[PDB]
């Protein structure tokens, strides 16, 4: 994987450039926001399972057919598979928030999702909808918490949505 | 002898229910009820 | 990056980030300011550091610059200095990242094979990096010199 | 063949079995208003207190339990029941009473036994499959397999 | 401890510990004083903490003490309180070690089937861990509580 | 491509032989089955669009595939899915008339799985739609013509899978 | 968006954005606040605009809910209203983005082929879109009603 | 893989209801044919080597396939063709006893075309061999079970085509 | 290609719901940046040729690339290199206006790596040239607009990597 | 391995003799008791977790091994011990269904004693847990099945000893 | 045996026997009395079966008994009759076990190379097993002879 520091290092190494003033500024910005990143990661670590449960317990009401027959969460086996996928999404969002980079989000989540989900018949729309619901819950929880900076939290879930979604337009 | 005629015989046709709107369109169903 | 290592260690067990790894991340983020100070000193002194280290190397090991040596000739000397600059830049990357992973990935994987192919004494290259370490540690405080010494020593070990 | 007659009979009065389970389990009204032997400590559930959506979920789940019991009897193995029941208790306890579910399942088993009661070779299988269902439902949700990453490369 | 994690990673890579790992070990050695302080404060204030946690948990879960529960006998109620004491002891051990390894190897791995074999509800026990962590945080100071909280949070994660 | 007659002719040709007794027997069998094949082809041609309509209705209407975010949500995506089903129906009819599945490989299956993989299309869902197409065709075609059409549609499903 | 259309045309002609195109983008970025206002108004009247438009459409074309019609039964009428809502949402997206392309790529391209398979009257759907347009004009100011009516009329023309 | 039982239950569950009127019809037909199909499978298992012997004698032996330059020329290729014939017979038995060719799809037709095209196996020769296998099995087991196995054998043949 | 506006609307439509408050937040942010984006675009459009001239003078001219035996030696290859620099600047302008590199992924970085590989184009030289273009553009357009443009220029460079 | 029938066959075969009267009536007894063995095995498999739970509850709950310092204290060690007990139960069920005790030496008693000695596992407590499993299974299945199960359980305990 | 195979499969799958496997075990146990009767008939008619099979084999394949073969005088014929009796006893063991496991374990593996070493034609031994099959089938009732044939033909195929 590559965090923000690693990706900036790779970018400058590509042209064989020493770390210039803009590179130092971006590094300083990441290093100053690291406290808020760690705080948000601690919060999501504390409330991970409950957040995923709430996300599903809103998503299945948004899309009732995912628990009705022929939906892809019908069984308890299917329901646990859906919960495992959403927990995967939350864990990788935590990882991406601490890393300040979506490279992990691509390397270990998105690089085969459409292949796997199409192979299993699993819908790729309700998945991103549940991801966005998780992001909204996370943002509300962080805003309630004493987090001075919270704009970065929307980045990983938004990248998940953009990469795993269908190109409607 | 003819009891083994499971697949070679005439297949037993099944019934597939036509798909119908579900709870994801409850708002529109209620809108239709009130537009009645 | 320490962030990379901690996130990878967490994912290898499939858990969220452990308290110890979060502690390590917080320490890394706090020390980032000193990291950038060291890195900026290194990049600002890149010309002087490389020049002085090259002079020290060409004095201690005149064989490499004498005729029949790998660095003999104006172009070969310039290329040796350019390699010194490359390793100084990798040192800066490691300083900023708080580890030696960028140095490993860019300029310490297969370096032995590459320098064998080019005909260079890997011990001479390690000596050049050691002199770069000495010159750079002469240009900063005690703690910062000890901090950069870790990356310099890592390069020395990987080369020899 | 016998499994087929078992399935046909249970499907024949699935409504009756679920109704007689629901009336026994829930108190304060008619559980069948909007349908879609060893009671440990349970308390009957008020229909109005439980609410429309929750009661709908519970009724659907009871009928579904009967439906997979018939499916498993037809298939011949309790694998479907085990896979769909071994973890359901935890996911259900959050807003659904395990005691009420247990008494409803026992009611279903007793109803099936009394209604069919044909022969041990024809009824002991039904008894076995309800017993496997109850054991799986009483079992707490097991821990997950964890394929640890071999190294830093692999998640 | 973090020393164990660093040395294990170095052994796995067949190499010496890196600069970042060494600095993390140094930081943990520095923070050992506050680790110790965690140790004595928890050890000497367990009893009120455990009593408050048990009373709050059983108020939220009026089943285990109630009929149809799990702790009818005084032998079972004492067992639940003993489990609180053991969990908080493990939390102190983990905080002193700096990472989650003592908790993982003493009361985390396999604990789900541990309490399935005894019919203790895992959600009930995770709620008990939540209330115990809340009591410990309330009884500890703000920065002290912030340092101690992640270990309890990780225990909650592993439980469910 | 090649029908059954073409297959027997090509086998005899490649062996450099005249049509022997076995080739005559195979040709006679195809000639026996020919009128039923023509009847089924005419029926399916009469009811082409309808069969696809009820196929999707039993399979993909009011589903996650046709919800927003699915691969069939947009009007253009739905038209593309309908076009795929129209090709599948027409080519299964052609294969049934020819008595051979070689036409499917020549036209449809030679690159179609790579096509759907590059398109992101769900092979499981498309197989479900084709499976529904099987019964919707069987209803209008009969029993043994239904079996033949189902065989060619199963070939399509195996190629996609 | 209007930016996307200008970029596409400029790329097609292999040239930078025209000064007039840049001026149009400038005006659009300035009027973004107003267009967001219209979008919010439509989103507020979402559950009433489509309802009233369906009222008018059913009273104008009784065959739709009459026996044999495409939308006979409450379920089919609800599906008709869901298409109603989909078109209004497309109009919202189009007015927000300043371009009809998000409208066309979701609910205009191949729509006749998509609705032939469903047996629905394209002219009926166009009349429905018309009725939605009058409902919006009623629940909208004067000028912004014209601005949204441009996109409504585009949808109407491309569908009917 | 799957069988008729699981296919019926899957259809029933996806429709959401119990096994009402035709699921049990198909299930009772399957159970009725079960004993005869099991006896046929036992006979085929006992006669496995023989059936391959008469099939190869009828179709492949004394042909350009076996002669030099043929894909069944060398001893290793002869053994591979015989092993493939045993594979076809075994998976025909599996499909017969499971009531569905989904085992054929997942285990036989998943990469059959790829492997055979990559190797160079004559598709027509393999189809003739499988037809000979079907005829030998039908003769050795009876017309009824012969046809019952022949449906899956012909499914494999069509997949090869 | 997807700009910021179409990206937000896409994220909305794949969810099926209208633009909530967050969507309007993103749209207002994009419109706020729009004036700076348009100013930078107009300045770059006016100074199109001059920027490429300065970049070529800074990086490639009087080098082995432009001397005999270099891929920028022949007049036709010089003109092609200049046209490529024009492509990079224009598509950087497009990405700047749209707030995304989607157009870069669709058109610029779409087969570019192996295109240059087949043609023999020096990847490091072209990357250095793109960096010179970025530097000149930043100097000519300002610190903030220069950084914003350099984001897309660096995206192109890293893609070429 | 072997079972009752296999063991009697081997006993006759070592002398190379046909099945005499003793082998005949031993086979008669095994066939008669097969129904009882099947019933007991079915009951044990149906309630398998309960036997281990009750056996540990009446054997090592609130015990020194569960106390810290013992080999049963930690959650990981407790899970390993319960897994060992469950596998011992399953192997006892296999032995009872077989009618022969060689399976235990075949799969279990090869190295469990020495591996527990290497790990410092208390063999006496292991034997006590095995005995408690004996009473639990005897109570759950019946005295007739209880003695038959306890024969192999005692074999396991003696081998571990 | 069926029970042996069930236990082996259960171990390989790591679980107890399924209800269907228990059903097949029960059916095998019920049919055990019938199969034991079958073996009783075979062992009652063992001597005559071997004698008739041997003389029929000698008549049908004179090469084995004629000069140049393995049947010379009385000793070679007696050894062949001993082998034939061994195979008849193995078939009886298979009949009582309900599975060809005892036959395979005692002798079915390496028989090819053993007869190759001794010069015995495996085709001839398979033929002799065949005549044993017809003689036994004639000596027993038709439906009874079905299972005896189902084992004899397995032996013949393995010895082909
Ligand atoms: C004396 C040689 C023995 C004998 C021979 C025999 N062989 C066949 C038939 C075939 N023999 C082969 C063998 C090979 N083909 C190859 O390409 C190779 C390597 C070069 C070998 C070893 C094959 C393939 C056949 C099949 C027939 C065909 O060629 O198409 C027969 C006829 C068997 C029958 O019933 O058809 C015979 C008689 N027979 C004996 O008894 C001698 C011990
Ligand atoms: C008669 C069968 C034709 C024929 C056969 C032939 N096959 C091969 C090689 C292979 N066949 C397979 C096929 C399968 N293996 C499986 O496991 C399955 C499902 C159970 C199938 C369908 C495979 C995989 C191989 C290669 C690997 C292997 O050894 O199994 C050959 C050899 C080709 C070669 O030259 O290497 C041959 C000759 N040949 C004919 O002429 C008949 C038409
Ligand atoms: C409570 C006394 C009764 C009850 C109510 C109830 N259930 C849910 C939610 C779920 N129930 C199920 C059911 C099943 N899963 C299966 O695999 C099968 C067959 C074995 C069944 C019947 C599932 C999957 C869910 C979750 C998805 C859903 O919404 O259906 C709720 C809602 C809980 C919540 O809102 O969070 C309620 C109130 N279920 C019972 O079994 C009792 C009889
Ligand atoms: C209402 C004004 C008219 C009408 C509507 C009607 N539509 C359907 C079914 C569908 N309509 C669509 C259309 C779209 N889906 C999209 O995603 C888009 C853009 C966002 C459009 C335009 C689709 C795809 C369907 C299929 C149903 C499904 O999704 O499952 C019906 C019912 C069809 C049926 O068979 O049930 C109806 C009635 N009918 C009229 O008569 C009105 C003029
Ligand atoms: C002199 C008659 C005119 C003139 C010349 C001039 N040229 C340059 C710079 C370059 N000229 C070329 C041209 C070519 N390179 C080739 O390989 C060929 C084809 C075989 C041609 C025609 C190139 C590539 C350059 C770039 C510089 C470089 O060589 O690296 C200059 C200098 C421009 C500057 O400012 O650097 C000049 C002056 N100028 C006139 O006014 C005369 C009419
Ligand atoms: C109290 C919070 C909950 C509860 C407690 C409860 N526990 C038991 C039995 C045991 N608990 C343990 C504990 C541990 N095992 C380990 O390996 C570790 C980690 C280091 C711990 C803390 C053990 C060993 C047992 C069994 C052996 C023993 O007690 O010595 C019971 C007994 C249940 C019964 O007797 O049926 C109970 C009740 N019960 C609740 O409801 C609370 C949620």
């Amino acid at each position: 994987m590559r965090d923000a520091v690693t990706t900036l290092i790779k970018n400058y190494d590509l042209t064989g450039r020493y770390l210039d003033r803009n590179a130092m500024d971006e590094l300083k910005a990441y290093f100053e926001s690291g406290s808020a990143r760690i705080a948000a990661a601690a919060m999501i670590n504390a409330n991970s399972a409950t957040i995923v449960k709430r996300a599903a317990a809103q998503l299945f009401e948004e899309i009732p057919e995912l628990i009705r027959p022929s939906g892809n969460a019908y069984t308890t086996r299917r329901f646990s598979a859906c919960l495992r996928d959403m927990d995967y999404y939350l864990r990788y969002a935590s990882y991406a928030l601490i890393a300040a980079d979506n490279n992990v989000l691509d390397e270990r989540v998105l690089q085969g999702l459409r292949e796997t989900y199409n192979s299993l018949g699993v819908p790729i729309g309700p998945t991103v909808r549940g991801i966005q619901i998780m992001k909204e819950m996370i943002e509300a929880m962080a805003e309630d918490s004493s987090l001075n900076s919270t704009d970065f939290i929307a980045s990983p879930f938004d990248h998940m949505t953009r990469e795993l979604s269908e190109l409607s337009v | 002898p003819s009891q083994v005629a499971f697949a070679s015989g005439d297949p037993i046709p099944q019934n597939v229910a036509r798909r119908t709107p579900g709870p994801s369109l409850n708002r529109f169903k209620e809108m239709a009820r009130q537009v009645k | 990056s320490i962030v990379t290592k901690s996130i990878v260690n967490a994912d290898a067990e499939a858990r969220y980030l452990s308290p110890g790894e979060l502690d390590r991340i917080k320490a890394f983020v706090t020390g980032g300011a000193a990291r950038l100070r060291i890195a900026e000193t290194l990049t600002g002194s890149r010309e002087t550091i490389v020049k002085q280290a090259g002079d020290r190397l060409f004095q201690k090991r005149p064989d490499i610059v004498s005729p029949g040596g790998n660095a003999y000739g104006e172009e070969m000397t310039a290329t040796c200095l350019r390699d010194m600059d490359y390793y100084l830049r990798l040192v800066t990357y490691g300083v900023v990242s708080g580890d030696v992973t960028p140095i490993e990935e860019i300029g310490l994987v297969g370096v032995r094979e590459m320098y064998r192919s080019l005909g260079t004494p890997i011990e001479a290259v390690a000596q050049s990096v050691r002199e770069m370490k000495e010159v750079a540690s002469g240009l900063m405080s005690s703690d910062d010199a000890a901090e950069a010494s870790a990356y310099f020593d890592f390069v020395i070990g990987k080369m020899s | 063949a016998l499994r087929l007659e078992i399935a046909e009979t249970l499907t024949q009065n699935a409504d009756l079995i679920v109704s007689r389970a629901a009336n026994r389990i829930f108190t304060g009204g008619s559980p069948l208003s909007y349908l879609e032997p060893i009671p440990p400590g349970f308390r009957p559930i008020n229909i109005a207190r439980y609410g429309p959506s929750n009661m709908q979920k519970s009724l659907r789940d009871m009928s579904w339990f009967l439906r997979y019991t018939t499916y498993a009897i037809v298939a011949g193995d309790p694998n479907i029941i085990v896979v769909n029941t071994r973890g359901l208790k935890e996911v259900i306890e959050n807003a659904c009473s395990i005691d009420a579910t247990i008494v409803a399942i026992q009611e279903m088993r007793a109803a099936s036994a009394d209604y069919f009661r044909n022969n041990a070779q024809a009824k002991e299988i039904v008894l076995q499959y309800f017993d496997i269902l109850l054991s799986e439902f009483k079992a707490p949700t097991p821990a997950n397999k964890v394929r640890q990453g071999p190294s830093n490369d692999i998640q | 401890s973090v020393v164990s994690q660093v040395i294990l990673q170095a052994d796995d890579q067949l190499r010496y510990p890196t600069s970042g790992e060494l600095k993390g070990i140094q930081a943990f050695l520095t923070t050992g004083a506050q680790r110790i302080r965690i140790a004595e404060t928890l050890a000497e204030n367990e009893k009120k903490i455990v009593d408050q946690a048990q009373k709050q948990l059983f108020k939220k879960h009026p089943e285990y003490r109630a009929p149809g529960g799990n702790a009818y006998g005084q032998r079972q109620y004492n067992q639940c309180l003993r489990d609180y004491g053991w969990y908080l002891r493990l939390v102190t051990y983990g905080v002193l070690a700096g990472n989650k390894e003592p908790i993982e190897t003493t009361g985390l791995i396999g604990v789900k089937e541990m309490y399935n074999s005894l019919n203790v509800p895992v959600p009930g026990m995770v709620d008990a861990v939540t209330v115990l962590k809340d009591a410990a945080l309330g009884l500890l100071s703000a920065e002290d509580a912030n340092e101690t909280a992640p270990y309890f949070d990780y225990i909650i994660q592993f439980m469910s | 491509m090649q029908d059954a007659i073409t297959a027997v002719i090509n086998s005899a040709d490649v062996q450099g032989k005249y049509l022997d007794g076995a080739a005559m027997d195979k040709l006679k069998s195809y000639f026996a089955s020919g009128e039923l094949r023509v009847r089924a082809a005419s029926v399916i041609s009469a009811n082409a669009a309808t069969i696809v309509k009820e196929a999707v209705a039993k399979s993909l209407l009011y589903s996650d595939v046709t919800r927003p975010g699915g691969n069939m949500y947009t009007t253009r995506r739905y038209a593309a899915c309908i076009r795929d089903l129209d090709y599948y129906l027409r080519y299964a009819t052609y294969a049934m008339l020819a008595g051979d599945a070689s036409i499917l490989d020549e036209r449809v299956l030679n690159g179609l799985k790579e096509t759907y993989n590059s398109l992101g299309v769900p092979i499981s869902s498309t197989v479900q739609a084709i499976q529904a197409i099987k019964e919707v065709t069987a209803s209008l075609v009969g029993a043994d013509a239904g079996k033949e059409m189902g065989v060619y549609l199963d070939y399509i499903c195996s190629g996609l899978s």
